[PDB]
């Protein structure tokens, strides 16, 4: 299974440089072109460029040829963009992509990395739970920066059911909140837990839902 | 550079039926090698694209058969013979033939679909978060059709729209119902000084709002 593993999150001075990576398995590192993309939230896709990691010869977009630069290391299958000088015009997710030869140039994406230049400190979110023949339960995730948080229910095995609601911004902290609904025959004889996962601050929170007394 | 037009923008189709996505690029997109490579990807909300057709017209190993792309020269076109909720996204058209690779700016799949009330629930600040100094009340009005919809919240009977938030989620991939949530977000001390508290759903498939509430005691 092909995979392009690409951190979740980058947080970065104005001014400032980041370096993001594009760790490859699957298949030979060496064998396949790989493509880099920017998209802006809720935005349509740009084209940055791409390198061949067995010759390691690169191909720019020209809006990027001062802002973007291509490497890889074959011993570690991995791909870099590093980005200089950063501006919030630079806040985007950017994916990279795996070329399948003379076919197209996505064939596998990875989950990509979103990029928040801003001079603000990362804030970890609080985690709260939210308790009441079919059951609807929640998790308010509160006061964090910089986007995103990832949830699930029971570790993605409650999978049907779900509503993830995009996180809003306010007083400069982003706010987000899950519902989950179960037979009510699940809950609360079984226990159903919310993970958050806030990848900018590492942070994993495993939050089970109680009755309330 | 190869500019790369997308019509329509958004396009609203029912469950079942025909959808058809045109691309047509500035000038043509031959590579040296004889091969078009014209493809079509399809993202998901939340998720990074995935590839759909390859060199104009080649499904994608696993991409299912109701999608077919055609066209040639500087016209190309992308069918869905038969929509369904999991289709849900932004589809794109892109030219890797000449450098730099272009993609054309995104067409929008709506789903439309007969009408649905929303499922409210209403959710107490948790005991955690009053520990902590805060209460929020959480509302979440699910499952419903279309996109419009007012909450109201209440507290001891009295209007209140300061510190309320408010998110949509995209249309969801099984249903194509949307859902939303709302939260209002007051300090202890002021939920602690009020007693009932009000969620109010209006929405365009009935008269009567759906009410839900609860008391601070028990």
């Amino acid at each position: 299974q092909v995979q392009l593993e690409q951190p979740g999150a980058e947080l970065v001075k104005p001014g400032a440089s980041v370096k993001l990576s594009c760790k490859a398995s699957g298949y030979t590192f060496t064998s396949n072109w790989i493509n880099w993309v920017k998209q802006r939230p809720g935005q349509g896709l740009e084209w940055i460029g791409h390198i061949s990691p067995g010759s390691s010869s690169t191909n720019y977009n020209e809006k990027f040829k001062s802002k973007a630069t291509l490497t890889v290391d074959t011993s570690s299958s991995t791909a870099y963009m590093q980005l200089s000088s950063l501006t919030s015009d630079d806040s985007a997710v950017y994916y990279c992509g795996r070329e399948e030869t003379v076919r197209a140039s996505f064939g596998n994406w990875g989950q990509g990395t979103l990029v928040t230049v801003s001079a603000a400190k990362t804030t970890p979110p609080s985690v709260y739970p939210l308790a009441p023949s079919m059951v609807t339960l929640g998790c308010l995730v509160k006061g964090y920066f910089p986007e995103p948080v990832t949830v699930t229910w029971n570790s993605g095995s409650l999978s049907s059911g779900v509503h993830t609601f995009p996180a809003v911004l306010q007083s400069d902290l982003y706010t987000l909140s899950s519902s989950v609904t179960v037979p009510s025959s699940t809950w609360p004889s079984q226990t159903v837990t919310c993970n958050v996962a806030h990848p900018a601050s590492s942070t994993k929170v495993d939050k089970k839902i109680v009755p309330r007394d | 550079e190869l500019v790369m037009t997308q019509t329509p923008p958004s396009l609203p189709v029912s469950l079942g039926d025909q959808a058809s996505i045109s691309c047509r690029s500035s000038q043509s997109i031959v590579h040296s090698n004889g091969d078009t490579y014209l493809e079509w990807y399809l993202q998901k909300p939340g998720q990074s694209p995935k590839l759909l057709i390859y060199k104009v017209s080649n499904r994608f190993s696993g991409v299912p058969d109701r999608f077919s792309g055609s066209g040639s020269g500087t016209d190309f076109t992308l069918e869905i013979s038969r929509v369904e909720a999991e289709d849900l996204g932004v589809y794109y058209c892109f030219q890797g033939s000449h450098v730099p690779r272009t993609f054309g700016g995104g067409t929008k799949l709506e789903i439309k679909r007969a009408d649905a009330a929303p499922t409210v629930s209403i959710f107490p600040p948790s005991s955690e978060q009053l520990t902590s100094g805060g209460a929020s009340v959480v509302c979440f009005l699910n499952n419903f059709y279309p996109k419009d919809i007012n909450v109201k919240w209440k507290i001891d009977g009295s209007e209140r729209q300061n510190g309320v938030l408010n998110s949509w989620t995209d249309q969801d991939s099984k249903d194509s119902t949307y859902s939303m949530s709302s939260t209002l977000t007051l300090t202890k001390d002021e939920y602690e000084r009020h007693n009932s508290y009000t969620c109010e759903a209006t929405h365009k498939t009935s008269t009567s709002p759906i009410v839900k509430s609860f008391n601070r005691n028990e």
